[PDB]
C-alpha cells in the first residue's frame, strides 16, 4: 500500500518543499518493477518508468524546480522535491506507485505568505 | 502510460 506521513503541507512562498509518498520496500529496491507518477491538477510532473524519465513531458509550469529524489527513492520514499514554492503551486498531488501492485494517495498543499 | 516519453492522465490514462 502506499501511505502518506501527511496529506497536508502548508508551505511558505518562495521556500522549498519535499512531498513524501511511501510505499513497501525490501532489501533493495527493484528499478525493473517501480514506476512512479507525479500528477496535480492535469499537470504531469514526474513521470518515472524503471528508472526512465524524461524531462520533455514534464509541464513547464514546474521545469527545473521538481525532481524525484533518487536517494529517498531508494529507501521506498518516493519523494517529490520542488523548489522556490509559488503560489501557484497550491493544489492537490496525485502520487501513483507501482511496486508490486498500484495504489495512490492524494496530498494538499497550501502556500503561505508569512509577513 | 507507461511510455515516459508521453503524456499521461490521471490514473495510467494516456493524455
Amino acid at each position: 500500500t502506499v501511505t502518506v506521513p501527511k496529506d497536508l503541507y502548508v508551505v511558505e512562498y518562495g521556500s522549498n518543499m519535499t512531498i513524501e509518498c511511501k510505499f513497501p520496500v525490501e532489501k533493495q529496491l527493484d528499478l525493473a518493477a517501480l514506476i512512479v507518477y507525479w500528477e496535480m491538477e492535469d499537470k504531469n510532473i514526474i513521470q518515472f518508468v524503471h528508472g526512465e524519465e524524461d524531462l520533455k513531458v514534464q509541464h513547464s509550469s514546474y521545469r527545473q524546480r521538481a525532481r524525484l529524489l533518487k536517494d529517498q527513492l531508494s529507501l521506498g520514499n518516493a519523494a517529490l522535491q520542488i523548489t522556490d514554492v509559488k503560489l501557484q503551486d497550491a493544489g492537490v498531488y496525485r502520487c501513483m506507485i507501482s511496486y508490486g501492485g498500484a495504489d495512490y494517495k492524494r496530498i494538499t498543499v497550501k502556500v503561505n505568505a508569512p509577513y | 502510460y507507461a511510455n515516459p516519453a508521453l503524456p499521461w492522465a490521471w490514473x495510467x490514462l494516456c493524455g
